[PDB]
């Protein structure tokens, strides 16, 4: 909480600004640090300040003086602990991160970064996630209340209701820090205004109460976090799936529905494991949680390693143990009304994905191919699908890559033997991810499609490790398209409108921008064009996939590094490809062996469909090994014996990316930046040097520099003349003073006419937190609702009744003479006599 | 109003004989406020204490001489028919300005903030304004209705 | 669809040719200039001549050259008396916000970029049908002369107006006119 | 009327070196000469649903000054009949 009355103490600790302010002085604790290019922070002194540039001297290292679009350094104390951090004097993402470093230990993980905000998280709960602290910041807009994700969504509720466009919250960044957790905080703000708030009670549970059912939208996110996040090389979890929930708000803004469009959940990823880490521990939620009994019933037994001794690593969890996703997801299903019988069936198809794979708990002493400890053969693969072949194991041990009816044996390193089983389990785990769409939308929607609605992406980031193939392609390319919108809307489209509005603030661009330069189908990053063209017909020669990649020259920003073919031309060794960040390594074979999808290197004949009814519905669109049969589009269907999509699956997904781009030009995007905590994992260790490197290659530092001169968010001038009720109304003139002139007095116009806002024709461009300060004055007078007007209520009542009393002014003069005559005529009787029985 | 008029003194001599049940004079403490309300001065209970008067029973009582400095302090300050924080004090649940706010948040915000008055009056701010099924009830007409008044002028 | 750049001048003519042309006779067909945005001409039945139209600019006017918003804030007041003079408060100077919608004002919704012509389908039904069922007195107003002056009448104008106003038929029943 | 091709800058944006011309508009609305001369020159065009601009030259700019007038005159007249109809 951040304000709790004394009578509301029955479940909540009080917070008071009466007398103390919760420590009457506020005070600093900062120093001047300069960002390293290894690890951590080290001391440094300012050498000379020549405006917004700031030449630094690292004390005991080196000296710089270079540009701040590649130099990032923590600001003085005064310029830490500020909101909308892009308005400062020194334009650094390092000051946001340092302010967030101290605050991460104190469980406050939001610090603004102008329009957007940076975040560091383990992907877990903290007490700042309470609904109590949401009602406090309710109607406080962007600035006025301490930095949080709830007030970003408020800043965006208001900039949506102030630009005359629709809005789209999205989550940009590199995984390592909660994206799926952060989604919950967007959906939960709209849950609050969408059911309204009269402001915190003078009661708290005694007397158990506080219920709202808008929360169930919010719980959509932890169900999908289980089938999407696990241990990786960045902190405790990372996102490695694409989530795109289009949460619909109504024509008021009231929350009613949500449409889950599933992208791609990794197409590997049990069959191979990362080195010293795990790659995905979400198939292992019934290996250490779930129903342990239906682990042995499906014919899977792994022999425990019995602690390291070296034969693995490979297998090695450095974080809190597998099945950490199992607790998050089980509580979240019951809020949604997601059946107990429906979760059981998920976990089956997930142990189906394990029977082809596994590497747990250590490598076999002559395999050299995926298999379990206990030597279960391919008999457990065949129990659920009915697969047969005289090539079903002990011939998959030797790598074979099947092109047609032929066996072209080319390349294949020793860590990469697992494509010979393939192939169905990859196609079964992503499809299981889309099963979740058919059940969760049954209860979420009550109506669908209408404005407003928010496009929310939670996609992958930067990861290193030899083994990567087709898996992270349509995950990473989504972040690459969003990275490119962050660099388009801020730099290219943004300065194009400042040349179409007669604005003399033309072209202020600071390098490493992409502006639909990877929206070409034939230059995305090079590998994805080639996957899509050769997953259409029998072809699983990786030599040709490497050869067309070795005839593709793209680059001007991270988005392509040269390949290394399995034999001809350039050598072997692990090549890479860039997306937005560093070098991302990749394997020589395994692109079309992860999409043509092998079964046991014998062409499918009915083996592409299961032997169970439940494994059977999973198959819908995805090529099988060998020949494919016609049809399959969108993401529908009901599977075929040979192939199940004649088309590539990824090209069906391309149709959604051409459309997601056109819908972000149909929205005003507010981003939520997630930046890596550290690349050494383990929460409560933030090494800002490793972060600083990611803050340079994605171009976030140029992104701070641009939010000062230029501005992303775009509103209109008449919105200060209507939205308010204090800078509007009769209280402040609207319509009799310039709509530009209001904004200029509370915020100033002392070189703030291009350093605070860009001044256009029919539109002003704001950060979208410039609005929070303006609104900060407004709520001050609005505080009591309304003590002035209750006295006017009593005006018309006393004066209307005073009429009854006004004819009583003369009447009082008659009863006073009459009371005297009550005694006078009792001494002077024979002055009365009226009808009764006594007269004569 | 914004200054004492000569007729508000001539009104107050007449209405002096109402307040004392004899037809004499001596302003009752609740009927202190009824005299200021029949002379276009409608302070709050916290503005009454600043002027040094009364508007409710059990508070100080005064004579009409003593009523003139009290009456004159309201004229210098708000609430004589001035606009600021009336229909400028409402709305904060909407970041849109359509001259509307929510029905639900226009009848239990005067009851959860404010000096707090009757549920019937909470129902009049909803009744004066237009109704639609989009959840948009106007706030700004119930106030102008008060500007129209039983008498815009000096009550009688 | 015009308030958005998804509006093609092509489809306009196509939907014209179904709904207006089939039983109309003095209707001059659209011949479209295929490059870019039309400078196409058509004409429609009336008592008066052929009209060379210009089709562009119709676009910009329902994306509005000067918007909803900009106007809307002169409408807004500072004692609310100003407001009544132009609006009661839903729409015409006060705004529900957001993009989308047709018509307004600021119902519906926001800066909609006005399409009051669609609202005028609705109402248009309502004026037309009652008047359909009423028994005729008629006045067919003919152009005598352009200068608009007694003792000057042109033959050429009146000749033209009456051929389109079916003057033969129009005397065949009214040969008993009362 | 008589306003076209105002790209002369005062504030690093399309406005005009005019004064009197736009002051005789300005006073009658309340809004000052700057509110006027900023917002004339080009419309915020909903493209998708977001806001872009076009390049607009002298005639284009001319035609957009005439926008502000036709929106006012239509909307006043439309209020206007209907409130006079009540009494009749």
């Amino acid at each position: 909480m951040a304000e709790d009355p004394d009578p509301t103490e029955y479940l909540y600790i009080s917070m008071e600004q009466k007398r103390k302010d919760q420590t009457k002085p506020y005070d600093g604790k900062k120093m001047v640090w300069v960002a390293d290019e290894k690890e951590g922070y080290l001391l440094g002194l300012i050498k000379s300040t020549q405006g917004d540039i700031c030449t630094v001297d690292i004390e005991g290292q080196e000296s710089r003086q270079v540009k701040k679009d590649l130099l990032q350094q923590v600001n003085p104390p005064k310029y830490e602990k500020c909101e909308d951090m892009s308005n400062l004097t020194y334009l650094n993402d390092a000051s946001v991160l340092h302010n967030l470093k101290q605050r991460y230990y104190a469980n406050l993980i939001y610090t603004y970064s102008g329009l957007f905000c940076v975040a560091i998280n383990p992907y877990k709960r903290f007490p700042i996630y309470t609904n109590r602290t949401v009602q406090i910041y309710k109607g406080r807009r962007r600035t006025e209340v301490p930095p949080h994700l709830f007030a970003i969504s408020d800043g965006a509720y208001s900039a949506m209701l102030a630009n005359r466009e629709n809005q789209s919250m999205l989550i940009t960044g590199e995984s390592g820090a909660g994206k799926t957790e952060n989604t919950k905080k967007v959906i939960a703000y709209y849950a609050n205004v969408g059911a309204a708030t009269p402001k915190p009670g003078k009661e708290a549970p005694t007397k158990e109460k506080k219920a709202t059912l808008e929360d169930q939208v919010v719980q959509t996110n932890p169900v999908l976090e289980a089938f999407g996040n696990a241990k990786t090389v960045r902190n405790d979890n990372s996102s490695r799936f694409g989530k795109f929930i289009r949460i619909h708000f109504g024509p008021m803004g009231k929350l009613a529905g949500a449409d889950i469009e599933t992208y791609l959940l990794e197409k590997a990823r049990v069959i191979s494991q990362q080195t010293l880490e795990r790659s995905y521990h979400i198939f292992y939620q019934l290996m250490s949680g779930g129903i342990e009994n239906l682990k042995a019933d499906l014919l899977l037994s792994d022999d425990i390693y019995d602690y390291h001794f070296v034969s693995q690593g490979k297998i090695e969890i450095p974080g809190v143990d597998d099945a950490e996703e199992l607790r998050l997801t089980d509580t979240a299903f019951d809020i949604l009304g997601f059946s107990h019988e429906y979760k059981t069936d998920v976990y089956k198809i997930t142990a189906s994905c394990m029977h082809l794979g596994e590497m747990k708990f250590k490598q076999r002493p002559r395999e050299e191919q995926a298999e379990a400890d206990g030597t279960e053969e391919g008999e457990r693969v065949a129990h659920l699908l009915g697969v047969n072949a005289a090539d079903l194991y002990k011939n998959l041990v030797k790598p074979k890559i099947k092109v047609g009816n032929e066996m072209v044996t080319q390349g294949r390193n020793a860590t990469q033997v697992s494509y010979s089983v393939g192939g169905l389990a990859k196609a079964m785990f992503d499809r299981t991810f889309k099963w979740l769409v058919k059940r969760l939308n049954e209860t979420l929607d009550t109506k669908q499609k209408r404005q407003y609605f928010i496009g929310v992406l939670d996609i992958a980031g930067f990861e290193i490790f030899d083994y990567n193939g087709f898996e992270q392609l349509c995950i990473n390319f989504t972040n690459e398209k969003l990275q490119q919108f962050f660099n388009h809307h801020m730099f290219v489209l943004e300065q194009e409108e400042y040349k179409r509005e007669g604005i003399d603030w033309v072209f202020i661009d600071f390098g490493l921008d992409l502006a639909a330069c990877i929206e070409l189908i034939e230059k995305p990053m090079g590998i994805l064009s080639i996957l899509e063209e050769e997953s259409m017909f029998p072809k699983a020669t990786d030599k040709s996939f490497q050869d067309k990649l070795n005839a593709n020259h793209l680059g001007k920003s991270p988005n392509f590094v040269k390949p290394k073919p399995p034999k001809p031309g350039q050598q072997e060794a692990h090549f890479s490809i860039a997306h937005y960040a560093g070098t991302v390594p990749y394997n020589i074979t395994g692109w079309l062996e992860k999409n043509k999808d092998p079964v046991n290197d014998t062409v499918v004949d009915q083996f592409k469909k299961g032997s169970n009814k439940l494994v059977q519905e999973i198959f819908e669109d995805h090529p099988g090994l060998g020949a494919e049969e016609k049809g399959g589009g969108g993401k529908g269907g009901g599977g075929r014996k040979k192939g199940a999509s004649f088309q590539t699956v990824s090209a069906l997904y391309r149709e959604q990316l051409n459309r997601l781009m056109a819908s972000l030009h149909s929205t005003q995007p507010h981003f939520v930046r997630c930046i890596i905590p550290n690349e050494l994992k383990q929460p409560g260790v933030i090494d800002s040097g490793l972060v600083m490197h990611q803050l340079t290659c994605n171009g976030v530092l140029e992104g701070i520099r641009i939010c000062r001169k230029g501005f992303p968010n775009r509103m209109v001038y008449p919105d200060f003349k209507q939205r308010y009720t204090i800078l509007a109304a009769s209280a402040v003139p609207k319509g009799f003073v310039d709509a530009k002139k209001v904004t200029e007095a509370v915020l100033g116009a002392i070189q703030l006419d291009a350093n605070d806002y860009r001044l256009g024709n029919t539109k002003v461009f704001f950060r979208a937190g410039v609005l929070g300060r303006l609104e900060e004055m407004r709520d001050d007078r609005l505080g009591k609702i309304v003590t002035w007007l209750q006295a006017w209520i009593r005006w018309y009542l006393s004066k209307k009744e005073f009429k009854k009393l006004q004819e009583q002014r003369v009447a009082l003069l008659v009863i006073q003479r009459n009371l005297r005559k009550f005694l006078t005529l009792r001494n002077w009787l024979w002055y009365k006599l009226y009808i009764k029985v006594k007269p004569l | 109003m914004a200054d004492l008029k000569a007729a508000e003194v001539e009104k107050a001599r007449e209405h002096f004989e109402i307040y004392d049940w004899e037809g004499e004079g001596k302003i009752d403490a609740r009927d202190l406020g009824d005299l200021l309300r029949s002379l276009d001065c409608k302070p709050t209970l916290a503005m009454v204490k600043k002027n040094g008067g009364s508007d409710k029973r059990g508070e100080k009582k005064l004579t009409l001489e003593e009523f003139l400095p009290i009456f004159s302090q309201i004229k210098k300050e708000k609430e004589v028919g001035t606009l600021e924080d009336f229909m400028e004090g409402l709305k904060v649940y909407d970041k849109a300005e359509n001259g509307t706010m929510l029905a639900a948040e226009l009848a239990h915000v005067l009851l959860s903030l404010g000096e707090r008055l009757t549920d019937i009056e909470c129902e009049e701010i909803m009744r004066v304004c237009d109704e639609d099924d989009d959840g948009f009830l106007k706030y700004e007409p119930f106030v102008k209705t008060i500007i129209a008044g039983p008498f815009p002028d000096e009550g009688k």
